[PDB]
């Protein structure tokens, strides 16, 4: 309740480190308004360590998508008729993306 | 194929709404009237001048009639230090009970304005004391306006229409005006000071009923012919003298006291008289003396473009010299009235100077002939024309990067809790000059801070007697005679220079590129003001000489604004005796945001609210009114013709297809405003908005706190 | 000759067409012979259908007739688009082609009007024509 | 790739990467430099 | 001021009131 | 006379490259006026590089 | 005492700003644990401020009535350290990159694709103009005295009249 | 008793005629 | 109507004629060689002043120039 969130501690140079003001606790930083602290609390993230892998998992999935942009254009790029298959696309994005992606978040 | 507009034959065949707009825009643009000749042009100008002359006289008559009838001058003369001058009554049927209750002010019972033009302080000094002396001037100007009107009509009749040669006799006009217009008028004004103004300031009434009887000096005109001019240096007024009455009054009519009257804090009447008498002599002598003269005489725009250039120069001077040298009793003390007169005249100065260069560009397109102007001074600026703009372009860039840079530097370090890291440059060259003028505050200790220098002593003919009064005033901080400066004054002065340099560049380039450039070599063939040259060659929007004047009007307002912004904020502390607030906050821009705009808008913005209203509701309404019309100008400047013309077509379709309305039709086909038209209309809203925002704020902020 | 009447296309619409400018003065009529039964974009909205024809369309501006037939040249190769201007409520019939052949093709017998025997760097200043009824680019 | 580093934006950012980082260290090292002694 | 001096002012304002009606016609003529 | 391969400077002041140098591809060898075709390294405001210039509008600095 | 300015050693409101900033940090320091990384950031923020005040106390600077140091430029050599030697330090390095662009472009414009080497700038010639930039105040004297710093006005594109 | 008639003549009655005269001057022909 | 002038610096490219959206211009035989052709303006009453024409001339300093003049129903592009 009382303690406001803060991330992005600022570096010790000219006085931009005065933005690291007293927020509460033994911590000083820029008061963040991104809501990630109230977002991650509902998700259950209780120690910094659990998050630590994630950014790694957000980095390696960034590499996997960047390779998939490579692979699905430099090596194996589909036909025009694969893109005009709208009903199989609508079925999968409804079922898999929004359906299972909320089913798995329900899990 | 309609009769309207008369002056433009081509417009008259236009069947659309553009006809009416442009018929107004080309009406008084005589140089493109149909079938016109040079002789008819000049005779028409002369008569047109009388109409303007009549209006100024009527305006001053309107400035006189309303004060005598509804003002409080007679009440004002008695104790000026607390009475608010009344402009005129408020007769607005939409007022309620509580709005009448708020504007029934300045000790009036019906609602009236509190005047801020300073006419009360000016008329007092001139010798007016009662409302009936006011009533005479308005009636007199009514005749003079009708006499100017009759004269304009007179010099248009066949038997009295001048020839062309009379209008083009340039040398005789200068001679006759510095003789008549300047010489005789300035000398006479010294006479009106000594025969009327001075007696009334000493408690002696002089009117039409007695002016031939009472002499201005006990035994005057016997020393006048015999050369004994020194008798008029008899006993001046003592420091204990009370202005307008005879407790401490002297008998002098010509003096050289210097400084300011200790009670009024303004110039001595006898001091004003000698100055005008002396200048008068200078003009009368010079007025008896009479290839470029063959060029400045055939172009009406060149003459006017110098006449505005003369008018623009002396309009700026009026603002600078009236705030530092107050010439009217108690005008230094009416701070709102000190504020309105400086701002008003400074904006006017900006328009004339911009206008001078505008009409200069018109001269270059319609009158500058390359073959009758060869190997002279004019065509030799056109020689190295690319050099002048290129260097002027650099200085603007130079000034801007560094002046903004110093302000932002200070702001950041101040934002970080470290005000000591700010860059504050002392205006040492300026602080030199005031010390050279005698201001011993900065202590540079040379030139009339030097007590022994030949300037202060004047061993030539023992002349220098302005010096005692002057030295007292230049060291006392109770006036605005060479105000104290610091880091804030340094930065703004270079900003103003930046403003003066960027504004001058565009106007000079606009005239110099009016006839042509590589992007448009034949620009002169299309006239001054034309839309553009199409999207070809990369795009040509804002390529006309008119557009250069147009962009510069934005820059002048910014420049004249920054001057008035500076003058206003500085004066707030001096009038409230706390110059320290300004001195430290003016060196960074957040200070101008926190201690100038936001701070001084507290009362203005509360002129009316959910709890009531006060006597600032007009100014509060006008402030919002100004913001709206300023913003309305952005609409015409950003959205252009095409969008609107296509939009209008759907409305035309809809009207013609709507029963019970189809039955009626427009006489002029609806069309969007033109490309040039929109720029002018947008700028006009912008500029009116610029001023009426500043006029509302300036007046209201000062009138509530004093 | 316009041979009015001629079959209009099978169109049915256009709020964006031919209001009370036309019936008082100056409306138009394009004519061609469309060599199909294709669909084509009009300038008002777009689709009507071209006939075998004798095709004819009554438009509002000469501007609108030209951008129709440029499409008939580009998208349908119909070279026979013959634009007009109507009788009494219009002014001059058969403006284009005024000389029997296409105006991008050169035809002798036309008159070089507006043809100027000088450069534009050799243009006079208006001071040599000042207070005079001569115009700065005339000849 | 090394010729791709010689094109205008990367050579205008990497040169801006260096001289700016010079001022970051030297304003931590030598703080608050108004005047030369 | 008075009440009567106001109307003497408004009576001598017709002397500008006819000439501007004539001069603007004359500037048009 | 200015040849082919002739690096000429424009005297016709209406040109964008007035007082600038470009080489002549050729002229027209006919009875037409304005024959000279000149190519420049700078391009004009419509980003082209040539015109049919004349020989009273060029010089032969070489 | 160039305009009534009193020096920062005997400026009383200038030494007041040092008693006003760390006290705001002391209010920030009384509430914390005095071994925490806030407090090692709170002992630093006093002392980085301190040596700035002991730089301008010792420089012989002229602080004002605000308590803040000002800058003087009429240039005397008592106050040369405010503007002159920090100013010509700009000027030397400005002509360095100025004689980079003055010297890079005359050779490369005599090439076939003279403009792609403004896009893909050659790392040979640029680092040469780093070396050629160091001789900037000396080299341009034999340029102008020979005349090859300017041109004649028959060579330069000039708007019509 | 003077402005209470005068201001609704100059502000209301006067533009009702001087724009009526300057409606029949803009939209008439010879 | 608008004024459309064609100068003798025309290189007979015919681009301008084919750029005009209202067919205001046409090519006519040049007599200085009887092989060149120059543009001509028989329908200046239809020029809207769009200046699409002037953009099509390739020559360094255009041979056809449009100076906008008195406006009419045709030149203002009104559908009404
Ligand atoms: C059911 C499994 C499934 C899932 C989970 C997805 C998920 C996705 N697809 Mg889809 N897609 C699918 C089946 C699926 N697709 C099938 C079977 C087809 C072919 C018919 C497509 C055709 C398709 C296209 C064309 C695109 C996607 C895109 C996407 C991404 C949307 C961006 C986002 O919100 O994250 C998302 C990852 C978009 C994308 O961003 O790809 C990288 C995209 O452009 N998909
Ligand atoms: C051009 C304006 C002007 C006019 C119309 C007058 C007119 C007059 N002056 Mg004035 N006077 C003037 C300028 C003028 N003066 C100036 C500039 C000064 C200051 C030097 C004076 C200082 C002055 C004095 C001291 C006296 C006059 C006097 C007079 C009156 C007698 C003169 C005479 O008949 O011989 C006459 C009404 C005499 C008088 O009796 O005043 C009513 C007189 O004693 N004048
Ligand atoms: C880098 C080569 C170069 C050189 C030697 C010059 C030289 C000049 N410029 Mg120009 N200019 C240039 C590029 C150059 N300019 C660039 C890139 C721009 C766009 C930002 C401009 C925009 C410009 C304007 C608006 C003006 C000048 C003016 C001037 C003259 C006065 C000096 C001055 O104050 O400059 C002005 C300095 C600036 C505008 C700021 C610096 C310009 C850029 C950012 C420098 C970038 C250098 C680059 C990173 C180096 C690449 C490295 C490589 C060569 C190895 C001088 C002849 C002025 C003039 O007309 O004087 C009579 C003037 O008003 N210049
Ligand atoms: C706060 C907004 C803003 C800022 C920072 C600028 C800044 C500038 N203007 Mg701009 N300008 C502005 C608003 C602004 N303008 C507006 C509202 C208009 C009216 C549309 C203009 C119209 C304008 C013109 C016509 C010119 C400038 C020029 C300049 C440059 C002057 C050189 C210098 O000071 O360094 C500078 C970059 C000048 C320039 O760049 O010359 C080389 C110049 O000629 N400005
Ligand atoms: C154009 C006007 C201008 C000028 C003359 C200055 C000048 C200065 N600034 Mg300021 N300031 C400016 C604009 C300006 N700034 C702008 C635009 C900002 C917003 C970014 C700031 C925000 C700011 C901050 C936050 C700070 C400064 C600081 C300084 C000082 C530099 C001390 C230093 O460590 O450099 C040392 C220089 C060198 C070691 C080498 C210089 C030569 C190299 C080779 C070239 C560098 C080019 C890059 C110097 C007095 C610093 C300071 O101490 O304030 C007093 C500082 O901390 N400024
Ligand atoms: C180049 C742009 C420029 C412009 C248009 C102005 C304009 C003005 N200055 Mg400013 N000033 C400038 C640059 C400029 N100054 C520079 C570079 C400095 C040194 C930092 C100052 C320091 C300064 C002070 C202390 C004062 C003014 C004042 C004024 C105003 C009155 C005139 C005067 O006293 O001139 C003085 C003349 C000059 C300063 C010379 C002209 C500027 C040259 C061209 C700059 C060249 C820079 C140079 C190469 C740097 C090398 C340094 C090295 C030699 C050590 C006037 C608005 C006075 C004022 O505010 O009055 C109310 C005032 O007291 N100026
Ligand atoms: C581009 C701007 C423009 C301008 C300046 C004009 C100008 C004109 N129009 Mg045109 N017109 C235009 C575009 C324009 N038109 C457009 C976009 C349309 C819709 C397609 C029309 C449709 C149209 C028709 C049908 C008619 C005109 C008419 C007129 C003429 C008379 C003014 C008028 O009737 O307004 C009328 C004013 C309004 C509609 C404003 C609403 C007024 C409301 C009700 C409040 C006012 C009441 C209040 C009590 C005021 C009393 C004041 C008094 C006490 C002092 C005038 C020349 C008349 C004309 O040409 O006569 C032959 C006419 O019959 N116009
Ligand atoms: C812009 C180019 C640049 C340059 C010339 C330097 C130069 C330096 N760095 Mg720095 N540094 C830089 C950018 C740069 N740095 C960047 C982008 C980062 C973030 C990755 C760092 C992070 C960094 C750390 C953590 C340290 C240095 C240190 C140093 C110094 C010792 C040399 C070394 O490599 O370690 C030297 C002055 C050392 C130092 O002396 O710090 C005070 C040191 O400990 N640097
Ligand atoms: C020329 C400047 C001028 C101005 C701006 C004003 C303004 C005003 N007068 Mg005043 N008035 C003036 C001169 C002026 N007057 C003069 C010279 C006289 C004596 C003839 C009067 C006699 C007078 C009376 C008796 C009353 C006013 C009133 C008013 C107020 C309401 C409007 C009205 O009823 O006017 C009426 C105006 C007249 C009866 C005479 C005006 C004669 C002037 C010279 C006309 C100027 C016209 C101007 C140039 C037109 C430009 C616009 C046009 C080209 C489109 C308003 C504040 C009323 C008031 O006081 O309300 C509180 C009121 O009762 N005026
Ligand atoms: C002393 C002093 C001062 C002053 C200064 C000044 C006043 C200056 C000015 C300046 C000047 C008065 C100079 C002259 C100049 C002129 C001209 C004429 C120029 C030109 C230039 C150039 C030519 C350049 C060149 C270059 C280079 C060098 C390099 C790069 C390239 C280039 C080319 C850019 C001050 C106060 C600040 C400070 C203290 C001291
Ligand atoms: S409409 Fe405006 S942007 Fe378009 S060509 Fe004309 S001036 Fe330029």
């Amino acid at each position: 309740t009382t303690i406001k969130p803060s991330a992005q501690v600022v570096w010790p140079i000219v006085g931009q480190e005065i933005l690291n003001g007293d927020v509460g606790g033994g911590f000083q930083g820029i008061q963040i308004t991104s809501g990630l602290f109230q977002m991650w609390r509902a998700s259950g993230i209780t120690t910094e360590l659990q998050l630590y892998v994630t950014a790694i998992g957000a980095l390696v999935m960034a590499a996997l998508m960047l390779f998939a942009g490579w692979f699905h254009y430099h090596k194996a790029a589909p036909k025009l008729e694969w893109f005009q298959n709208a009903e199989s696309m609508m079925n999968h994005h409804l079922g898999g993306l929004f359906g299972l992606g909320s089913l798995s978040w329900a899990g | 194929g309609t009769k309207f507009p008369k002056a433009s034959q081509a417009l008259a065949q236009d069947p659309t709404t553009r006809r009416i707009w442009y018929g107004i825009a080309t009406a008084n643009d005589f140089e493109t009237n149909d079938g016109i000749t040079e002789e008819n042009l000049y005779q028409k100008i002369f008569a047109s001048h009388f109409g303007h002359l009549a209006i100024i006289f009527l305006w001053t008559s309107g400035n006189l009639f309303h004060v005598a009838w509804q003002g409080n001058f007679e009440q004002w003369v008695k104790d000026p230090l607390n009475t608010r001058p009344i402009a005129h009554a408020i007769s607005d049927p939409h007022f309620g009970q509580r709005a009448i209750e708020a504007f029934s002010q300045a000790g009036a019972s019906s609602p009236v304005n509190i005047s801020y033009s300073g006419v009360y302080q000016w008329w007092y000094t001139q010798g007016m004391r009662t409302n009936e002396e006011l009533y005479n001037g308005a009636i007199f100007l009514l005749i003079l306006s009708a006499l100017s009107l009759f004269a304009g009509w007179l010099h248009l009749q066949p038997k009295f229409r001048p020839n062309l040669s009379w209008f083009k006799n340039a040398e005789s006009r200068l001679n006759h005006h510095l003789g008549g217009l300047f010489g005789t008028s300035s000398l006479a004004w010294t006479g009106h000071i000594v025969h009327v103004a001075i007696p009334e300031s000493r408690g002696q009434h002089v009117g039409w009923d007695n002016f031939l009887q009472v002499a201005p000096h006990p035994a005057g005109l016997q020393p006048f012919f015999t050369g004994n001019w020194g008798v008029y240096t008899e006993n001046p007024d003592t420091a204990n003298h009370v202005f307008g009455s005879s407790d401490g009054a002297g008998t002098a009519i010509l003096t050289f006291l210097g400084g300011f009257h200790p009670q009024t804090q303004s110039l001595w009447l006898t001091d004003i008289a000698h100055h005008h008498l002396a200048i008068a002599v200078l003009f009368i002598v010079a007025g008896h003396m009479y290839g470029l003269y063959d060029t400045v005489n055939n172009s009406l725009h060149f003459q006017l473009g110098l006449a505005l250039a003369a008018l623009g120069v002396i309009t700026s001077l009026v603002a600078q010299h009236m705030y530092s040298i107050p010439p009217y009793a108690y005008l230094a003390r009416d701070f709102t009235t000190q504020a309105a007169l400086y701002t008003h005249h400074q904006y006017i100065a900006g328009f004339l100077m911009v206008g001078a260069f505008a009409h200069g560009a018109i001269f270059l397109v319609r009158d500058y002939d390359a073959e009758q102007n060869k190997n002279n001074v004019l065509a030799r600026i056109i020689d190295h024309k690319e050099a002048i703009i290129s260097h002027l372009s650099w200085v603007s860039l130079f000034l801007g990067f560094h002046t903004l840079g110093l302000y932002v530097h200070n702001d950041v370090v101040q934002a970080f809790g470290t005000p000591e890291k700010q860059i504050l440059i002392e205006p040492v060259f300026a602080q030199w000059i005031q010390s050279v003028h005698g201001k011993s505050l900065y202590g540079f200790e040379v030139l009339l801070n030097n007590a022994d220098s030949i300037t202060r002593v004047a061993p030539g003919s023992a002349q220098p007697i302005w010096l005692p009064g002057w030295l007292d005033a230049i060291n006392s901080g109770n006036n605005s005679l060479f105000l104290t400066i610091g880091p804030g004054d340094f930065l703004v002065h270079h900003a103003i220079a930046l403003g003066l340099h960027t504004t001058t560049l565009i106007l000079v380039k606009g005239a110099l590129d009016a006839r042509g450039s590589k992007l448009m070599p034949d620009k002169k063939d299309f006239g001054y003001s034309f839309p553009c040259d199409g999207p070809g060659r990369g795009g040509t929007c804002d390529i006309s000489a008119w557009d250069a004047f147009y962009l510069a009007v934005f820059w002048m307002l910014n420049t004249i604004g920054w001057t008035t912004f500076y003058w206003h904020w500085k004066h707030l502390g001096v009038w409230q005796g706390n110059v320290a607030q300004f001195n430290e906050s003016s060196t960074y821009l957040m200070g101008w945001f926190r201690d100038y705009l936001w701070l001084n808008s507290s009362q203005l913005i509360n002129g009316y609210n959910p709890f009531g209203m006060n006597n600032l509701s007009v100014w509060a309404w006008m402030f919002l009114f100004g913001h709206l019309i300023w913003a309305t100008g952005f609409m015409f400047l950003i959205s252009w013709r095409g969008y609107w013309q296509e939009l209008i077509e759907t409305l035309v379709w809809a009207h013609e297809r709507t029963p019970l309305a189809n039955l009626v039709r427009w006489k002029d086909k609806p069309v969007a405003l033109s490309i040039v038209q929109a720029r002018l209309v947008g700028l006009a809203h912008f500029a009116v908005g610029y001023i009426v925002t500043y006029a509302a704020f300036l007046i209201a902020s000062t009138a509530s706190k004093f | 000759t316009l041979n009015l009447n001629a079959p209009t296309p099978i169109f049915g619409g256009s709020t964006g067409g031919l209001l009370r400018k036309a019936e008082v003065e100056e409306f138009y009529s394009i004519t061609w012979t469309g060599k199909s039964e294709t669909v084509f974009e009009l300038p008002t909205g777009g689709a009507a259908i071209m006939r075998a024809g004798e095709n004819l369309l009554r438009l509002a501006r000469k501007e609108q007739c030209i951008a129709l037939g440029a499409q008939l040249k580009d998208k349908f190769k119909i070279t026979d688009y013959k634009i007009y201007r109507v009788y009494p409520s219009g002014e001059v019939q058969f403006l284009h082609p005024k000389d029997g052949v296409f105006p991008e093709k050169v035809n002798p017998g036309r008159v070089a009007v507006g043809s100027n025997k000088r450069r534009i760097g050799q243009n006079p200043d208006p001071a040599k024509l000042k207070f005079k009824g001569q115009e700065t680019f005339d000849s | 790739f090394s010729k791709y580093l010689s094109t205008a934006p990367v050579i205008g950012t990497l040169t801006a990467f260096f001289l700016a980082g010079l001022l970051i260290e030297i304003n931590r090292f030598n703080p608050d430099l108004l005047v030369y002694p | 001021l008075a009440d009567g001096q106001i109307f003497t002012a408004l009576a001598v304002a017709l002397v500008p009131g006819i000439l501007a009606l004539r001069l603007a016609l004359e500037l048009y003529k | 006379m200015v040849q082919r391969g002739s690096k000429v400077r424009i005297l016709r002041k209406e040109s964008y490259w007035y007082q600038e140098i470009g080489t002549v591809a050729s002229i027209d060898q006919s009875g037409i006026k304005y024959p000279v075709i000149v190519r420049f390294e700078k391009v004009n405001y419509s980003n082209v590089n040539s015109n049919n210039f004349s020989l009273d509008e060029v010089v032969e600095v070489e | 005492d160039v305009a009534g300015l009193i020096p920062c050693s005997q400026s009383d409101a200038f030494e007041r700003r040092l008693k006003n900033t760390t006290q705001r940090l002391e209010n920030r320091l009384k509430k914390y644990e005095p071994g925490s990384a806030p407090a090692e950031a709170l002992q630093k923020q006093i002392d980085k401020t301190q040596q700035r005040f002991d730089k301008y106390r010792n420089s012989g600077l002229l602080c004002g009535a605000d308590g803040l140091p000002h800058l003087i430029t009429d240039g005397r050599w008592s106050h040369a350290g405010e503007f002159t030697i920090p100013g010509l330090l700009f000027l030397y390095i400005a002509g360095f990159i100025g004689w980079s662009g003055r010297s890079y472009l005359q050779a490369v414009a005599a090439s076939d694709n003279s403009t792609e080497k403004e896009i893909i700038i050659d790392i040979p010639v640029a680092l040469q103009s780093v070396s050629k930039g160091f001789v900037w105040p000396l080299a341009a004297l034999q340029e102008f005295s020979s005349g090859k710093l300017t041109a004649r006005d028959e060579e330069i594109t000039i708007s019509p009249r | 008793n003077l402005p209470s008639i005068l201001v609704p003549m100059v502000g209301i009655v006067l533009p009702a005629i001087v724009m009526a005269l300057l409606f029949v001057y803009i939209e008439t022909d010879e | 109507a608008h004024t459309v002038k064609i100068y003798d610096t025309c290189i007979g490219c015919t681009q301008c004629v084919r750029a005009c959206p209202t067919d205001v211009l046409e090519m006519v035989p040049w007599d200085g060689c009887r092989a060149n052709q120059i543009a001509s303006a028989p329908r200046t009453e239809d020029c809207v002043g769009c200046k699409r024409c002037e953009s099509a001339c390739p020559t360094d300093f255009l041979s056809i120039r449009v100076y906008l003049g008195a406006e009419t129903t045709r030149s203002m592009g009104l559908g009404y």
